[PDB]
Protein backbone atom coordinates (compact mmCIF):
# COMPACT_ATOMS: atom_id res chain seq x y z
CA UNK A 1 0.00 0.00 0.00
CA UNK A 2 2.91 2.64 0.48
CA UNK A 3 5.03 1.56 -2.30
CA UNK A 4 1.82 2.18 -4.68
CA UNK A 5 0.95 5.52 -2.74
CA UNK A 6 4.21 7.02 -2.74
CA UNK A 7 4.32 5.86 -6.71
CA UNK A 8 0.79 7.23 -7.81
CA UNK A 9 2.11 10.41 -6.37
CA UNK A 10 5.57 10.77 -7.97
CA UNK A 11 4.02 9.83 -11.38
CA UNK A 12 1.78 12.99 -10.72
CA UNK A 13 4.49 14.99 -9.27
CA UNK A 14 6.57 14.41 -12.52
CA UNK A 15 3.77 15.60 -14.81
CA UNK A 16 3.18 18.06 -12.46
CA UNK A 17 6.65 19.43 -12.19
CA UNK A 18 6.94 18.86 -16.21
CA UNK A 19 3.83 21.22 -16.49
CA UNK A 20 5.38 23.52 -13.85
CA UNK A 21 9.22 23.74 -15.58
CA UNK A 22 7.05 23.96 -19.16
CA UNK A 23 5.07 27.04 -17.78
CA UNK A 24 8.08 28.56 -16.01
CA UNK A 25 10.79 27.59 -19.78
CA UNK A 26 8.42 29.92 -21.89
CA UNK A 27 7.70 32.69 -18.48
CA UNK A 28 11.83 32.46 -18.30
CA UNK A 29 11.62 32.91 -22.50
CA UNK A 30 9.02 36.07 -22.49
CA UNK A 31 11.22 38.43 -19.72
CA UNK A 32 14.43 38.14 -21.65
CA UNK A 33 12.34 38.71 -24.93
CA UNK A 34 11.24 42.31 -24.41
CA UNK A 35 10.60 43.68 -20.80
CA UNK A 36 13.60 42.53 -18.63
CA UNK A 37 15.09 46.56 -18.52
CA UNK A 38 18.70 47.78 -18.65
CA UNK A 39 18.23 50.83 -15.97
CA UNK A 40 19.17 49.91 -12.34
CA UNK A 41 16.43 48.60 -9.89
CA UNK A 42 15.10 51.38 -7.39
CA UNK A 43 15.71 50.81 -3.35
CA UNK A 44 12.31 50.74 -1.81
CA UNK A 45 11.17 52.35 0.90
CA UNK A 46 9.33 50.72 4.03
CA UNK A 47 7.67 51.34 7.48
CA UNK A 48 7.13 55.49 6.67
CA UNK A 49 10.16 58.01 7.32
CA UNK A 50 10.74 57.24 11.15
CA UNK A 51 11.31 53.15 10.17
CA UNK A 52 13.04 54.31 6.73
CA UNK A 53 13.71 51.12 6.03
CA UNK A 54 16.38 50.96 2.79
CA UNK B 1 -11.47 43.41 -13.91
CA UNK B 2 -10.34 44.13 -10.34
CA UNK B 3 -8.21 44.06 -7.32
CA UNK B 4 -6.17 41.06 -6.63
CA UNK B 5 -3.36 40.55 -4.50
CA UNK B 6 -0.16 38.25 -5.56
CA UNK B 7 3.30 37.46 -4.27
CA UNK B 8 6.69 39.57 -5.89
CA UNK B 9 9.89 38.20 -7.23
CA UNK B 10 12.28 39.59 -4.77
CA UNK B 11 13.93 37.04 -2.39
CA UNK B 12 11.65 37.22 0.22
CA UNK B 13 8.30 36.38 -1.57
CA UNK B 14 6.65 39.31 -0.12
CA UNK B 15 2.82 39.91 -1.15
CA UNK B 16 1.70 42.87 -3.08
CA UNK B 17 -1.54 44.19 -4.22
CA UNK B 18 -2.17 44.61 -8.49
CA UNK B 19 -5.04 45.40 -10.83
CA UNK B 20 -5.86 42.07 -12.79
CA UNK B 21 -7.78 41.69 -16.23
CA UNK B 22 -9.62 38.49 -17.58
CA UNK B 23 -9.98 39.38 -21.29
CA UNK B 24 -9.78 37.44 -24.89
CA UNK B 25 -8.80 33.79 -22.80
CA UNK B 26 -5.71 35.49 -21.15
CA UNK B 27 -5.03 37.35 -17.88
CA UNK B 28 -3.08 40.42 -17.49
CA UNK B 29 -1.84 42.47 -15.31
CA UNK B 30 -1.52 46.21 -14.89
CA UNK B 31 1.97 47.98 -14.11
CA UNK B 32 0.77 51.57 -13.51
CA UNK B 33 -2.43 53.52 -14.30
CA UNK B 34 -2.45 54.42 -18.60
CA UNK B 35 0.79 52.73 -19.39
CA UNK B 36 1.13 49.28 -21.33
CA UNK B 37 0.11 45.56 -19.51
CA UNK B 38 2.11 42.41 -18.67
CA UNK B 39 0.98 38.80 -19.36
CA UNK B 40 0.67 36.84 -16.46
CA UNK B 41 -1.12 33.33 -18.10
CA UNK B 42 -0.46 33.18 -21.54
CA UNK B 43 -3.61 31.50 -22.46
CA UNK B 44 -6.57 30.31 -20.08
CA UNK B 45 -8.24 27.24 -21.85
CA UNK B 46 -4.69 25.61 -21.14
CA UNK B 47 -4.96 26.75 -17.35
CA UNK B 48 -6.24 24.54 -14.47
CA UNK B 49 -7.66 26.52 -11.24
CA UNK B 50 -6.55 25.47 -7.58
CA UNK B 51 -9.15 26.04 -4.67
CA UNK B 52 -6.71 25.32 -1.97
CA UNK B 53 -8.14 23.81 0.58
CA UNK B 54 -5.24 22.50 2.56
CA UNK B 55 -3.80 26.27 2.38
Amino acid sequence: QYRKELGAQLHQLVLNSAREKRDMEQRHVLLKQKELGGEEPEPSLREGPGGLVM
Amino acid sequence: EGHLFKRASNAFKTWSRRWFTIQSNQLVYQKKYKDPVTVVVDDLRLCTVKLCPDS
